[PDB]
RNA sequence: CCGGAGCGAAAGCGUUUGCCAAGAACGUUUUCAUUAAUCAAGAACGAAAGUCGGAGGUUCGAAGACGAUCAGAUACCGUCGUAGUUCCGACCGUAAACGAUGCCGACCCGCGAUCCGGCGGCGUUUGACCCGCCGGGCAGCGUUGCGGGAAACCACGAGUCUCUGGGCUCCGGGGGGAGUAUGGUUGCAAAGCUGAAACUUAAAGGAAUUGACGGAAGGGCACCACCAGGAGUG
């Protein structure tokens, strides 16, 4: 590696490297509408949720606080937005 | 040895304090 | 007490001792061959030879 | 001049180690720079296991073994001939004699 | 002057109905002078026997201490003293490269037997594991020695004397717990190393007799 | 002790195969009851070898006469070495002592090693730099 | 079990369980918005030994007694054994307290393991295991180190210093006298910190090479050596 283009990598690389050490730092999280297999209002729950999030008006939990993303409960569909 | 050397210094200025806490 | 056994060297393992004056060989038993002892040997022995035991229970830890 | 990388030993990272006492002479070695020896051989010697098997009261019976654990130090080690020493470049091998 | 074993009787050790070979024994005492008597010297005798001398085919690095309770006529009967491996069972079994889980409770039985038994566990390595060392972490260690408290403690609890001696004799004890931390870690040599009869109730003729009746 | 078929009757033979000494003592099952014990220094008179291979093998011919007068004709051996805080390896005057009981026409069943290990030790004899010599 | 494994600022830390407070790393599209780095005189902690007042005192064991060994042996070895060794409260603030290598930050080789957190992937087994990736940590090998250095050796840099400058603290100036004298200061004491000079000396020392030597290891060879013997000699 003794002419490497540091301007133009490969999305490979930046996918893979650090988040603080890409060629311009972009978070590894996004954001998804989790659905309640019971109701049906979509609510929008971070990646790493880090909180009990249950449905409004309801008693279903949707997610679980870990060291990491968030662990939806059994059913509960979603989907990442861009 | 140079921790014996150490102990006998010691124990030297151990007695030069005796012999001069004397004469006072 | 034990009686004089006869046993005869079936190989030589060589040269033992301090001096090398002795040589430690494996025996045989001629009558009962269900006795293996190892016995050192002070003098020229060439191999199938039979020597007397007289001990024939201690061992001499090679 | 640093004869050893290791000091001798194996510690990385720590202060202070429970220190052992040897075997054939009790000396407070510490527990890395101990130098251990597990033998495990049978309580009936192969000079005896004969002996022992036509004495034996059962049919298939399988001798049992003694477990010793040794802990030697440098001094004793070098002594009962267990370890020796090695050349410069001979001796950065960690591999144990086969 | 004279000689002492000319007043030694011999009498015949026996073994409860939880074992086959009941037959454990001969052993031999002063004849009945002066103020001591021959019965009561002979109520304090334990016995170390091996699993395999007191069952048809069993293992025989697990033994048996059976201590005598009462001598009539001629064969002084035995009761379960206490459990104990081998030594040699013991140190092949700690081996390097991986972690041993000890746990010990204290039990009693329905009857007012109250026991000490101790555990021990050690990591199974997996058949396609390249990792040399199979270490479990300290809150997998704890819920595996927790376990072992758990089911120690119902298989004894619920149970009497005679049924406990009974899952002794094979390792039921130490087979459930293998099958039990199976979730939380592969567990390899699941044993129950050792049982102390800390306190034992007042002795009565009529369990000693259940026994080897 | 009249056995049909002239059955074994099992005995206890702890060995304590130390260093300078070696014990060969008989027992009962139970170990409360001694048959006979002979040691390596009965059998010799100085005491540089007294725990020397021909002293243990003396006595263990000893002891396996008296074990046929009163009726033993099996052993459970139990070898002991000196344990605890000393050295925990047997003596020379083990396998002596254990090959000359099954020569002297007795038997041999149960061979166990009985050596008292500390789960943690006292301070053994001898300062932190050892027995240098 | 127990590892060139973990944790802690170091010293140090290994039975089970419970309680109390704290901590690193990782995760975050949370919050504050320069609050930072290193830091004189100050301050906390600080192995072992030692001191003071109680409790305790199994083993071990300074001192000491005795038995050996020796020309002598108040040593090495052995038998007994005091203070100590353990706990509580309060001092001393010393170690080969060592990685003999201050702390923060940047750039700088490769490879395979290991511990922790996270992410992804295909199966096996009731989380475990297998294959990669990211951050942090204890280390290792290949570097015959792109470089450095008097070598040895160094990729926890000892690299990016004559092509000499990221920030800051402590600290060295030939070897002895000497960590001594005196003064100050601290301590119950032992002692700690601070700390010279007269005088003396041409070397002291670092790394490596060759040789010699070893009551160091391995491998070999002759009766000017020995074993077994023959002649003796004295
Ligand atoms: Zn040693």
């Amino acid at each position: 590696p003794l002419a490497k283009d540091l301007l133009h990598p490969t999305p490979e690389e930046e996918r893979r490297r650090h988040k603080k050490k890409r060629l311009v730092q972009s978070p590894n999280s996004y954001f998804m509408d989790v659905k309640c297999p019971g109701c049906y209002k979509i609510t929008t729950v971070f990646s790493h949720a880090q909180t009990v999030v249950l449905c409004v008006g309801c008693s279903t939990v949707l997610c679980q606080p870990t060291g990491g993303k968030a662990r939806l409960t059994e059913g509960c569909s979603f989907r990442r937005k861009q | 040895r140079a921790k014996w050397r150490k102990k006998r210094m010691r124990r030297l200025k151990r007695k030069r304090r005796k012999m001069r806490q004397r004469s006072k | 007490v034990q009686p004089i056994k006869l046993a005869r060297v079936t190989k030589v393992l060589g040269r033992t001792g301090s001096q090398g004056q002795c040589t430690q060989v494996r025996v045989e038993f001629m009558d009962d061959s269900n006795r293996s002892i190892i016995r050192n040997v002070k003098g020229p022995v060439r191999e199938g030879d039979v020597l007397t035991l007289l001990e024939s229970e201690r061992e001499a830890r090679r | 001049t640093k004869k050893r990388r290791n000091n001798g030993r194996a510690k990385k990272g720590r202060g202070h180690v429970q220190p052992i006492r040897c075997t054939n002479c009790a000396r407070c070695v510490p527990k890395d720079k101990a130098i251990k020896k597990f033998v495990i051989r049978n309580i009936v010697e192969a000079a005896a296991v004969r002996d022992i098997s036509e004495a034996s009261v059962f049919d298939s019976y399988v001798l049992p073994k003694l477990y010793v654990k040794l802990h030697y130090c440098v001094s004793c080690a070098i002594h009962s001939k267990v370890v020796r020493n090695r050349s410069r470049e001979a001796r950065k091998d960690r591999t144990p004699p086969p | 002057i004279v000689d002492p074993f000319s007043k030694k009787d011999w009498y015949d050790v026996k073994a409860p109905a939880m074992f086959n070979i009941r037959n454990l024994g001969k052993t031999l005492v002063t004849r009945t002078q002066g103020t001591r008597i021959a019965s009561d010297g002979l109520k304090g005798r334990v016995f170390e026997v091996s699993l395999a001398d007191l069952q048809n085919d069993e293992v025989a690095f697990r033994k048996f201490k059976l201590v005598t309770e009462d001598v009539q006529g001629k064969n002084c009967l035995t009761n379960f003293h206490g459990m104990d491996l081998t030594r040699d069972k013991m140190c092949s079994m700690v081996k390097k490269w991986q972690t041993m889980i000890e746990a010990h409770v204290d039990v009693k039985t329905t009857d007012g037997y109250l026991l000490r038994l101790f555990c021990v566990g050690f990591t199974k390595k997996r058949t396609n594991q390249i990792r040399k060392t199979s270490y479990a972490q300290h809150q997998q260690v704890r819920q595996i020695r927790k376990k072992m408290m758990e089911i120690m403690t119902r298989e004894v609890q619920t149970n009497d004397l005679k049924e406990v001696v009974n899952k002794l004799i094979p390792d039921s004890v130490g087979k459930d717990i293998e099958k039990a931390c199976q979730s939380i870690y592969p567990l390899h040599d699941v044993y129950v190393r050792k049982v102390k009869m800390l306190k034992k109730p007042k002795f009565e003729l009529g369990k000693l007799m259940e026994l080897h009746g | 002790p009249q056995v049909a078929e002239g059955e074994n009757v099992f005995g206890v033979c702890h060995i304590f195969a130390s260093f300078n000494d070696t014990f060969v003592h008989v027992t009962d099952l139970s170990g409360k009851e001694t048959i006979c014990r002979v040691t390596g220094g009965m059998k010799v008179k100085a005491d540089r070898d007294e725990s020397s291979p021909y002293a243990a093998m003396l006595a263990a011919q000893d002891v396996a006469q008296k074990c046929k007068e009163l009726g033993i004709t099996a052993l459970h051996i139990k070898l002991r070495a000196t344990g605890g805080n000393r050295t925990k390896t047997p003596g020379p005057g083990a396998q002596s002592a254990l090959r000359a009981l099954a020569r002297s026409g007795m038997k041999i069943g149960r061979i166990e090693d009985v050596t008292p290990i500390p789960s943690d030790s006292t301070r053994r004899k001898g300062g932190r730099r050892g027995r240098r010599l």
